[PDB]
């Protein structure tokens, strides 16, 4: 059934598996109308579907056209990122399926089982790990690709860049998951942390900059002040 | 008027007939039921005084041939059975009637209940649902799972009701995943009506059957065959004007006959929530909301 602290080595072990999580799908800005109403402008969005063992990001762009003339949005943006990820599924050779599709939001089970009902033995799975994948967008070249989409289109990533040679999944995915919390409680900060030394960059062909074992340990150091910090601001404690 | 004779009552029972229900004594001169209407199925139900567990029974139709009742002191219960003798039966009818050993179907004039619950329940379509080709008459129990219960383990003994899943291939054409699920007109319309049941009238017997062996038996999987089919309609957006009208007085007569004190175990809070509250049909049943607005008004 659901994912969860006690059963998270399943994520690292050598059965298939994808995360989905749909919170950057639809997105929009809410504006005032000359007659001072309010009315929504769509942006492009993305379906953010990882593979926690490798690494592997299959962002599908969703440009705003496939919104065009649709009523009940947010309701359609479930059944369209249940679509995209069953195409996906369907593309892929046998061997490289998933025997398990973990939702980072319990609205999006109906949707894909629904979608993946050619597919009884891949499992669809909520979690109650609050992932913060919605973070997704704070990556400058994600963000960058998502926004200059002029199409629907899908982009093949490996967000751990080159860690995979010289750390375990597990570690890529807490130091993904830490990089991303930090993103998202404080984006200001999170990317000053970043790119404080301009000695350090970014390859081409990675999102995150190039830092040692080294200078990871004290970019971990800091996320982790950073939220502990903003915790003590939210809750004055 | 037709009669199911009974050799005898040697253990101590509550018999059922359709809604009504008369305690028997242990060795009580008690020698059946008569005055039974003509043109209807029956049910004739039994619940043990020693064993209130297994509530059991049996579906007949009085024009398909004479039914009695005798105890079977090997397997524990009262069996109907099928006299071929036209004349031994007349003669042992006559008999208990002269002898008043009989209790009279006690239908006040004015009452179209079992009509109304049995609208739509034909004794041909519950032999398919209940298969024991030998007998004319249907046996049914608390315990009998459904063939639905099955896939989720003796199918000679299984209830064979029209498996309903929202989830399905068979509900969900490939490329209307988001629009056949969240209105299954398809499904009902198509996939059901047309394809399975063939009419409305078909369809309507077989939920009728399912409530009233989850009233009469307390049969779980009754229930959800029941509910099941309920919500098929109320979430379909396009129902023939017909259908929905008649399903508004199924479901008031089913509501208005519920004993008050089982509403917590044969109604799922929900369904009928959603059917009289959130589905496209939730201003189209008026009788049933009324009745279960103020009979069970907790549920909701």
């Amino acid at each position: 059934g659901a994912m969860n602290s006690s059963n998270y080595a399943e994520l690292f072990n050598n059965d298939i598996k994808l995360f989905v999580d749909d919170t950057n799908v639809y997105r929009v800005t809410v504006h005032k109308t000359f007659e001072g109403n309010v009315a929504t402008k769509a942006i492009n969005g993305c379906i953010f579907t990882l593979n926690p063992k490798t690494g592997h990001l299959f962002l599908k762009i969703i440009h705003t056209s496939v919104w065009a003339g649709q009523k009940r949005l947010s309701q359609l943006a479930k059944w369209k990122t249940a679509e995209e990820v069953s195409a996906l599924v369907r593309s892929l050779p046998k061997e490289e399926q998933p025997k398990q599709i973990i939702v980072t939001r319990k609205a999006m089970l109906d949707p894909l089982e629904v979608h993946m009902l050619d597919f009884p033995n891949i499992a669809i799975r909520p979690t109650e790990l609050r992932l913060p994948f919605s973070a997704a967008m704070s990556i400058d070249k994600l963000s960058d690709v998502v926004m200059k989409a002029t199409e629907p289109q899908m982009v093949l990533f490996n967000i751990y860049d080159d860690w995979l040679d010289r750390i375990s999944s597990y570690t890529a995915f807490s130091r993904l998951t830490l990089l991303l919390r930090a993103l998202k409680t404080n984006e200001e900060s999170a990317k000053m942390i970043l790119l404080s030394d301009p000695t350090i960059t970014i390859k081409s062909y990675h999102l995150w900059p190039s830092f040692t074992d080294e200078q990871w340990i004290t970019i971990e150091s800091q996320m982790r002040d950073l939220i502990l910090t903003e915790y003590g601001r939210k809750y004055n404690v | 008027m037709n009669t199911v004779p009974f050799t005898s009552a040697p253990i101590e029972v509550t018999i059922g007939i359709d809604q009504y229900s008369f305690n028997v004594k242990e060795n009580q001169p008690f020698h059946g039921i008569k005055d039974i209407p003509i043109g209807h199925v029956h049910v004739i139900h039994f619940q043990h005084a020693d064993n209130s567990s297994m509530r059991y029974g049996y579906w007949f139709d009085c024009r398909m041939g004479n039914f009695y009742i005798q105890y079977d002191p090997k397997d524990g219960l009262y069996k109907m059975m099928e006299e071929r003798d036209g004349a031994k039966f007349e003669n042992i009818v006559h008999n208990f009637k002269e002898r008043q050993m009989m209790v009279s179907y006690p239908k006040i004039d004015e009452d179209d209940t079992w009509y109304n619950l049995t609208e739509f329940v034909q004794m041909d379509k519950i032999r398919k649902i209940v298969r024991k080709d030998e007998n004319q008459f249907s046996y049914v129990d608390s315990s009998m799972t459904t063939v639905q219960e099955n896939e989720l383990s003796d199918p000679a003994h299984s209830l064979n009701y029209t498996v309903i899943n929202f989830k399905s291939r068979e509900a969900i054409r490939p490329g209307h995943e988001m629009e056949d699920f969240l209105d299954k007109s398809y499904y009902l319309n198509t996939v059901m009506l047309q394809g399975i049941f063939k009419n409305s009238s078909n369809y309507f017997g077989e939920l009728q059957f399912a409530f009233l062996n989850a009233m009469f038996f307390g049969n779980y999987g009754s229930s959800l065959q029941w509910h099941a089919m309920i919500e098929l309609i109320c979430s379909s957006a396009t129902v023939p004007k017909h259908m929905l009208d008649k399903l508004d007085e199924i479901l008031y007569y089913q509501i208005k006959t519920l004993p008050e004190q089982y509403s917590d175990i044969l109604l799922n809070e929900r369904v009928w929530n959603i059917c009289l509250y959130s589905s496209f049909q939730k201003n189209s049943l008026h009788n049933t909301e009324k009745i279960m607005e103020n009979k069970y008004p907790e549920l909701l």
